């Protein structure tokens, strides 16, 4: 259900300027346990290149049984 | 404007040395306890 | 007759700066004397030490 | 008087480990600490010098300094850049006493390579090509765009213009020539509009 | 007649370059993209045009020069001589010799600036030389487009956020 809506997210998300604090905290929270090296998405400047159609992808590859 | 005989462009001033002298170079000292 | 502005006063460091350019006088009192070599002041200064 | 060491020893009393080593003063005595080996040091080390005051926070290889380094010489000078067989050479750059910085390239302890220096008190920058600590060719530029293009005496001739041309942004002028002995600017042509010295 | 013709022909050539640095600017207005992009456009029709050396936008310690256009809410900011100011800041830490400019982009129906674009001439990367009145007007009328370029995006971004 996350990836139907992937496209418009991506797309909304592309087009603010400022800095949308929570969905900003979610999402490097998201980007730190997707194992993102975390020195490329401290600002939100930096953390527009991450989230592209990629990510979403990514979500379910990433295993769910590794502990 | 003076009149004198005498005027020309001034030199940009000379870079600084390096702590060289005219040369001592400073070196770890390697004696073992 | 007209306005009538008064120059500041004159340090030693303007009149030694002032030794070593050679300008022609713009006309107004805001306006840089030289870059090379470097002159502590606008047009101002520069007058006051030729004066 | 032996040097004390304090850290990890390895047989044969050769240090072998992260830790500090004092020296006996002759004013305080140096004192090193950082990775050690053997009896030599190698890798990120700091040396501290007794009489004169220098710190080298830096890289050290065969108990040489090599590689990336930094010091702080005893005037307030302060090198940052390449070093090979504890000579400063590569590229770096030198902050000196007076302010004036400088950026490029080192060979045998003085300015040697492609590089810049700008000036504290005048804000005019010399940019070309350096030998030995001196300015060979390039252009000389003042803090509002007038400049001079052309050849400097080397370190013998305390890097002063001998020939090239001017160009001043006041007036927005072209000339070119050369400098005469006593310093006296001699041009072969009269002044003529144009435009700043872009390489 | 050869020297009006001459004469002609230089004019009729000035009012051609002008007609097409107006009309780039013109269209940058009209680009609908996301900002970043709309941003990235802008500094490129500002370098090919102008003589600019670089043009770069963006979205105790001396507080920065630019900050004087947020704080006194002033829309263009010309600085001839970086030498002479000290609030100006250099992004490689070595002091640099030129001017510098810089026109805030300001949204219409409101105040709140959004971003700013930057063309400046500095050596060695630069010509090191003021810029011309025809620069600093290029550049204020590409930030302008720019401006309402930022509206459009706006307006169809809280468009399709309350679709």
């Amino acid at each position: 259900l996350a990836s139907s809506h992937s496209d418009a997210t991506l797309s909304s998300l592309r087009n603010m300027l400022s800095v949308p604090q929570g969905t900003y905290h979610v999402v490097k929270a998201l980007l730190h346990l997707l194992g993102r090296p975390a020195a490329s998405f401290s600002t939100w400047k930096r953390a527009h290149s991450h989230f592209s159609p990629r990510l979403f992808e990514d979500m379910a590859a990433y295993d769910a049984t590794a502990e | 404007i003076k009149a004198g005989g005498e005027w020309s462009p001034c030199p940009p001033p000379p870079p600084v040395p390096q702590w060289g002298a005219p040369q001592l170079l400073l070196e770890c000292n390697d004696l073992p306890p | 007759g007209g306005p009538l502005q008064q120059l500041p006063y004159v340090t030693p460091e303007q009149i030694k700066a002032s030794r070593l350019l050679r300008r022609y006088l713009t006309g107004r009192l805001d306006a840089p004397v030289s870059a090379f070599p470097a002159f502590p002041g606008n047009e101002a200064n520069y007058l006051r030490a030729l004066i | 008087p032996q040097p004390v060491w304090e850290g990890p020893l390895d047989e044969d009393g050769k240090p072998h480990g992260l830790g500090k080593m004092e020296y006996p003063p002759p004013k305080p005595g140096d004192k090193f600490e950082g990775t050690m080996e053997h009896g030599v040091r190698t890798g990120k080390g700091t040396y501290t010098w007794g009489v004169s005051g220098a710190v080298y926070t830096g890289d050290y290889v065969n108990g040489k300094k090599h590689g990336k380094g930094k010091m702080v010489y005893p005037d307030k000078g302060v090198y940052e850049g390449d070093w090979v067989e504890d000579v400063m050479q590569g590229q770096g750059t030198y902050t000196y006493p007076n302010g004036d910085i400088y950026q490029g390239a080192f060979w045998a302890g003085k300015r040697h390579g492609k590089g810049m220096y700008h000036y504290k008190g005048p804000c005019c920058q010399l940019v070309g090509d350096w030998a030995d600590g001196g300015f060979t060719y390039g252009r000389w530029v003042y803090a509002d765009g007038s400049m001079f293009m052309g050849k400097f005496g080397g370190a013998a001739a305390d890097s002063k213009p001998t020939a090239g041309s001017y160009f001043y942004s006041s007036s927005s002028l072209v000339q070119e020539g050369h400098f005469a002995k006593d310093g006296s600017w001699v041009g072969h042509r009269d002044p003529a509009v144009g435009k700043e010295f872009s390489v | 007649k050869d020297r009006l013709v001459k004469e002609a022909q230089s004019e009729q050539a000035a009012k051609s370059v002008a007609l097409t640095r107006k009309e780039a600017a013109d269209a940058l207005a009209l680009v609908t993209a996301e900002p970043r992009e709309l941003l990235e456009a802008a500094v490129k029709l500002v370098k090919q045009h102008t003589a600019a050396g670089a043009a770069y936008a963006a979205v105790p310690e001396p507080l920065p020069y630019s900050f004087r256009v947020l704080d006194e809410k002033l829309p263009m900011l010309y600085v001839p001589n970086v030498a002479a100011e000290e609030r100006v800041k250099f992004f490689r830490k070595f002091p640099k010799i030129g001017s510098y400019q810089a026109c805030g982009v300001a949204l219409p129906a409101s105040g709140e600036f959004k971003a700013l674009l930057a063309a400046d001439t500095l050596f060695p990367e630069g010509s090191g030389q003021p810029l011309s009145a025809d620069d600093r007007d290029f550049v204020w009328e590409v930030s302008q487009s720019l401006s309402r370029a930022l509206e459009a995006v706006q307006a169809r971004a809280a468009e399709a956020l309350a679709a």
